[PDB]
């Protein structure tokens, strides 16, 4: 080390109603330099209402709060956050959700209940059981501990390639109508992997989210660009379930336990997540997904 | 001002110092072209009565520097806060404490910790010398010298002679009565220049111009003299008890209590017996005027009414000779048209309304960790920043 | 403004270009709002008054209590170039010139001592911290009488009318450019080279006054270039070779350091309250691609580094206090623009020797010139002293050393010194 390196800050205001956290913040964002406030209550005011809502709404408000904080923290904007939360399951969670993006800090607002209900309510004390110790928590990463899955190394070496948008760019084509798929263009770098792949003992298995009905226009595309493959695995005709569901079935039924997958090449996120997160397998992501 | 980092400084300083009020701008009373009074005693009272304020006080208006006195029971540890937010500490702590026992002795400090009282620290030159010297005395002198010279010299005499000669007049006739941008050009401006420069000279009613300078000189000599420090206290803001509890006074009649055995004033002008009462109040403000004072201040009896300004000031014409020039007296119709107190009044109001909100924080809790205080100060400060851009003769 | 002129000379009124017979001896003309009246009250005495309606010399805007019209050095400045312009001609051109009705040349009629007085002048500056007026130090003919506050009255004495009148105008123009009118303190772009010659028409004005007038009154690089030779020619006549430069030593410096070092090598700033840093990304203009190193013993500077790293723009800024926290083992350009005399003396040799070990491509060092101090109104080296310092630490090695001074040059002496050590 030796070096200076700084990340934005997330300042979590922790405390009860009336305890003066929104007042501090109004002063704070007005005098400090690069700060944005995020209030949960202000959010559920776009949806019209007083500050408790449907477990539908509150789950959606969470989805938004988190997105925004991350959105900003990513932008190197400091974020103060008005935790009406106050618990521990909240706090520890809050910390999990955030620290990796920025340096967390805390500011408590304790205040005698005799004084607290004099900010005019509903006479209700909260879970203030001075826990956790509110020591600042610098940014932490957690994950360079990559651990795959214990696949039988007796089974024959094999790689796995997505077709749509990984070995075969659409070039305008309709995503769901892969009949016109012999016009498709080659993502040569992936093509080049599959080449050198089969130069070592590697079985090359094509696994695709195309209707099986479009098998023929596919085999055309493949032999047109001279792709040397072992299996061609395709989605059942009239299936239409999500990609990762039908690909995973395909994986477990066929590939699984019959081969030893050395890695996978794919494009869209939904699928990459499944491969990595559910099946615990190395998968390289070739372009950008987020379809 | 706006630099976050140094406003942050100023505020911190305000907190550490234990200051508990700021101050309001005070507006002139609204004008009356009718009465040809640029700030009108009448109008300012009427203004109040039509807004429901029917109990009012009228004090003399002291020509000094605004001073919030934080009177403690241990006189020795009192302090002073200026017009805006700052502690005043560059006066002889003795000379001051001495001028403050007068006031201190008018109270009983049993269970009383402190009494925030607003006053005028007198006289002007205690803080204003040199504003007095560099500006006012300078401006006076300039005119005095100039006037003297126009009296003693041959200039005015020689100009009135040429303004009779036959060559001249001929010019002023066949150029005022005849119109062309080349009514030939009687030698390269030569005489077009010279004869146009004369006549476009401003003669001055020399004894008037002197008497007017003398008015200004007079005014300066009332208020501008030095300077044994003393106080005119005019309202108690709050008292604070050792007890822990505080008392928000909110009564502008607290005056006769805290010094000023000076004549206050107090009418319950209810339901326009004002108009019947106005002429008395006028006659009285005239005494204060014919006395040697700046003028008067009109206040509601209840110091803080919601939406109400804190006061209208009504300075006399003679004194305003210090604000506008020597000829303010003459150019009245001009300068009245020119006057506009809306917005001055708008600030006057918010300032005073913030100030009550400030007083509301108990003394015991002024500190750096009180963010209701801090916002309120920053609020007031932004207000300062705005209200400073106004006529500045208000 | 009120201005009486005396002499016992019979042909005064002649010299001032005025006719005592014409309209009672008056000469009138509009000034601004307006009206300026010259007056022969006799020979031996001329009297200029300036009347005014309102706001001739201080913006109507200022809601102030205005009296500039009665005492601003500027009214004087006008009255000169509007009643007495030929009087302010030039040394040669004036003394050798006809008269309306010749009795020889000006050199014969204007030989009688002339006294000129101002009733009320206004000097709001360091140059009249009360008691006295600073040009009294440099001109024995100037006589001040305080009135009140920033106002005084002037009395100017001269051997000739030309000498007297050309001092009054020197007073007016120096007093004005050093004077604050407060928020309305302003100088038009045509000011220089309307008056810039007044500094040259009286004969012992110090260099500092010229510098002052350049930096406070010449708005445009274009216009500085047009006056530059008049100034310099004057100083030649007075026995000094002076270069003059628009930019101001500092920054004239900062300029030199930038153009010399260039952007192709990462900088190592040695003495830094950070200003050299900013300058090195003057927007994209210098597409500065390297990191940027800084050091300083100042705790204050140490902290400000980090106030830019918590974070504003300090992306490639690396700041260090211990010299073993600097580990960058590649080529660097290196800077010492004050530092060596600000203090830490002769450890100054330690510091620079340390630098010469560091893999660099080019060094620049800078110290005051000392031989320059005569020209104004923690040690300090003369160039011989400085050149000796460089010598006895760079010595016996194959380093290429090249000197030059930055800033105005007077007989080869600038106010700032600089070396450029280039490793081969
Ligand atoms: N130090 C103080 N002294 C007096 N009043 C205060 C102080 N601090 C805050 N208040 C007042 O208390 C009230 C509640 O404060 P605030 O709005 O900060 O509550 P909060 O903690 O944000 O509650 P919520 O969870 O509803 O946002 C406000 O009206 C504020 O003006
Ligand atoms: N009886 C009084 N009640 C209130 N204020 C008074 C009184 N007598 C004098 N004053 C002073 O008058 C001031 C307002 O009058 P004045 O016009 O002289 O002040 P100012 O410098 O213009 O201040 P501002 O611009 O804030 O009105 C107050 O700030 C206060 O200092
Ligand atoms: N031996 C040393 N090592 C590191 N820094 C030093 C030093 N000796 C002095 N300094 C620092 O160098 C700084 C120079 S101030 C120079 C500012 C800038 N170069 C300018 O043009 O004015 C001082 O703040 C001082 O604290
Ligand atoms: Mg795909
Ligand atoms: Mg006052
Ligand atoms: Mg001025």
């Amino acid at each position: 080390k030796n070096n200076t390196h700084h990340f934005p800050k997330l300042l979590i205001l922790v405390g009860a109603p009336g305890s003066g956290k929104s007042t501090f913040a109004r002063y704070f964002i007005r005098t400090e330099d690069n700060w944005v406030r995020v209030n949960r209550d202000d959010f559920r005011l776009m949806q019209f209402g007083d500050s408790l809502m449907s477990p539908f709404y509150e789950e959606r408000i969470t989805k938004m709060v988190e997105a925004s904080v991350i959105a900003l923290l990513k932008n190197r904007t400091n974020v103060i956050i008005d935790a009406t939360n106050s618990s521990l399951r909240s706090l520890q969670d809050m910390v999990h959700t955030y620290t990796e993006y920025a340096d967390i800090s805390f500011k408590v607002f304790d205040l005698p209940v005799e004084e607290l209900v004099k900010r005019c309510h509903v006479t209700q004390l909260q879970y203030t059981k001075e826990k956790f110790d509110f020591k600042p928590i610098p940014r932490a990463l957690k994950e360079t501990s990559l651990t795959y899955a214990d696949q039988d190394t007796s089974l024959p070496k094999a790689v796995i390639c997505d077709l749509d948008g990984t070995l075969s760019l659409l070039n305008g084509r309709d995503p769901y109508n892969a009949s016109t798929a012999d016009q498709d263009l080659l993502n040569t770098p992936v093509a080049m992997v599959l080449k050198m792949a089969k130069q070592q003992g590697y079985k090359v298995i094509l696994l695709s989210g195309r209707e099986n009905a479009y098998r023929e226009p596919t085999e055309r595309f493949l032999a047109k660009y001279q792709i040397d493959y072992d299996l061609l695995l395709m989605r059942d005709t009239n299936d239409y379930r999500k990609d990762n569901i039908i690909k995973k079935e395909l994986f477990l039924e066929e590939i699984q336990g019959k081969y030893f997958v050395e890695f996978l090449l794919d494009d869209r996120n939904q699928v990459v997540d499944m491969w990595r997160r559910e099946l615990a397998l190395p998968c390289f992501q070739v372009n950008y997904g987020d379809f | 001002m706006e630099d976050k980092t140094l406003i942050k400084k100023r505020i911190d300083w305000f907190c550490k110092n234990k200051i508990n009020a700021f101050s309001p701008t005070i507006s002139p009373a609204p004008k009356s072209v009718e009465r040809n009074e640029i700030e009108s005693l009448y109008e300012g009272i009427l203004w109040f009565v039509l807004n429901g304020v029917k109990e009012i006080v009228i004090e003399k208006k002291y020509m000094g520097s605004y001073c919030d006195i934080y009177l403690h029971r241990r006189l020795e540890d009192t302090y002073l806060v200026s017009r805006n937010g700052y502690k005043i500490n560059h006066l002889d702590q003795e000379q001051c404490l001495r001028a403050l026992q007068g006031l201190h002795d008018r109270f009983s400090w049993d269970g009383v910790e402190l009494r925030i009282i607003q006053s005028e620290l007198m006289p002007w030159s205690i803080l204003g010398k040199g504003l007095i010297n560099n500006e006012f005395s300078a401006y006076y002198i300039s005119h005095e010298i100039h006037a003297e010279y126009l009296v003693q010299s041959s200039l005015y005499e020689k100009l009135q002679k040429i303004q009779q000669e036959p060559a001249y007049l001929s010019f002023v006739a066949d150029a005022k009565v005849l119109s062309a941008k080349e009514l030939k050009d009687k030698y390269p401006m030569h005489i077009i220049r010279q004869y146009q420069s004369i006549r476009d000279f401003k003669f001055l009613d020399l004894p008037h111009y002197q008497q007017n300078i003398q008015l200004f000189k007079r005014q300066l000599d009332i208020f501008g003299k030095e300077a044994a420090p003393f106080f005119k206290p005019f309202n108690i803001l709050k008292e604070v008890y050792t007890d822990g509890r505080e008392h928000f006074v909110n009564d502008n009649l607290s005056f006769q209590q805290i010094n000023d055995d000076d004549f206050l004033h107090y009418q319950f002008t209810d339901r326009e017996d004002f108009e019947a009462k106005y002429p008395q109040i006028r006659a009285w403000v005239d005494q204060v005027n014919q006395s040697d004072e700046e003028g008067v201040v009109i206040k509601p009896r209840t110091a803080f009414l919601p939406g109400m300004p804190p006061a209208f000031k009504v300075r006399n014409n003679d004194y305003l000779t210090l604000v506008y020039g020597v000829d303010f007296e003459d150019r009245l119709q001009e300068q009245i048209a020119k006057r506009n107190i809306k917005g001055k009044l708008r600030c006057s109001i918010n300032d005073w309304a913030i100030n009550a909100k400030l007083l509301a924080i108990p003394y015991s809790e002024l500190g750096e960790e009180n963010y209701e205080l801090k916002n309120l100060v920053l609020d007031r400060i932004l207000g300062e920043e705005i209200e400073n851009q106004l006529d500045s003769r208000l | 403004m009120i201005l009486q002129i005396h002499s016992q000379n019979p042909h005064l009124l002649d010299l001032l270009n005025k006719n005592p017979h014409t309209d009672l001896g008056i000469y009138a003309k509009s000034l601004r709002n307006g009206q300026l009246i010259g007056n022969a009250v006799s020979a031996y005495q001329y009297d200029v008054v300036f009347q005014d309606t309102r706001y001739s010399y201080l913006p109507e805007e200022s809601n102030q209590i205005d009296f500039q019209s009665y005492c601003s050095p500027l009214v004087i400045l006008h009255i000169c170039n509007e009643f007495f312009k030929e009087l302010l001609q030039e040394k040669q051109t004036y003394w050798s010139q006809q008269i309306k009705w010749l009795e020889r040349t000006r050199a014969e009629v204007d030989t009688y001592p002339c006294t000129i007085e101002v009733k009320n002048l206004y000097a709001n500056s360091t140059w009249y911290s009360k008691g006295h007026f600073m040009m009294e130090r440099y001109f024995k003919n100037i006589h001040i009488t305080p009135i009140v506050g920033n106002n005084l009255s002037l009395r100017v004495e001269g051997k000739s009318v030309f000498e007297a009148m050309n001092l009054l105008s020197f007073i007016a123009v120096t007093t004005h450019i050093t004077n604050t009118y407060g928020e309305y303190t302003y100088i038009d772009d045509h000011f220089a080279q309307k008056y810039a010659r007044i500094l040259t028409n009286i004969p012992q004005v110090p260099y500092f006054v010229f510098y002052l007038f350049i930096k406070r009154a010449i708005k445009s690089e274009r216009q500085f270039a047009e006056i530059k030779p008049m100034f310099e020619a004057y100083f030649k006549e007075e026995g000094l070779d002076i270069d003059f430069q628009f930019t101001d030593t500092h920054g004239s410096r900062m300029d030199f350091i930038v153009k010399e070092l260039g952007m192709e090598y990462p900088i190592l700033d040695i003495g830094c309250g950070e200003l050299k840093y900013y300058r090195r990304f003057m927007r994209r203009n210098y597409n500065y691609s390297h990191p940027y190193f800084a050091t300083d013993t100042d705790k204050s500077v140490g902290d400000y580094a980090a106030l830019l790293k918590e974070r504003m723009e300090a992306d490639n800024l690396y700041f260090f206090s211990d010299w073993t926290d600097y580990e960058y083992k590649n080529p660097v350009n290196i800077i010492l623009t004050e530092v060596i005399e600000h203090n830490t003396p002769e450890a100054a040799e330690a510091l620079v020797k340390h630098c010469l070990s560091l893999n660099f491509h080019k060094m620049i060092i800078t110290t005051p010139n000392s031989l320059f101090n005569k020209y104004y109104f923690h040690f300090e080296w003369t160039p011989q002293e400085f050149q000796d310092f460089i010598r006895h630490c760079v010595g016996d090695t194959s380093l290429e050393v090249t000197y030059c001074g930055i800033g105005d040059r007077i007989n080869g002496e600038t106010p700032t010194q600089a070396v450029v050590i280039t490793r081969k």
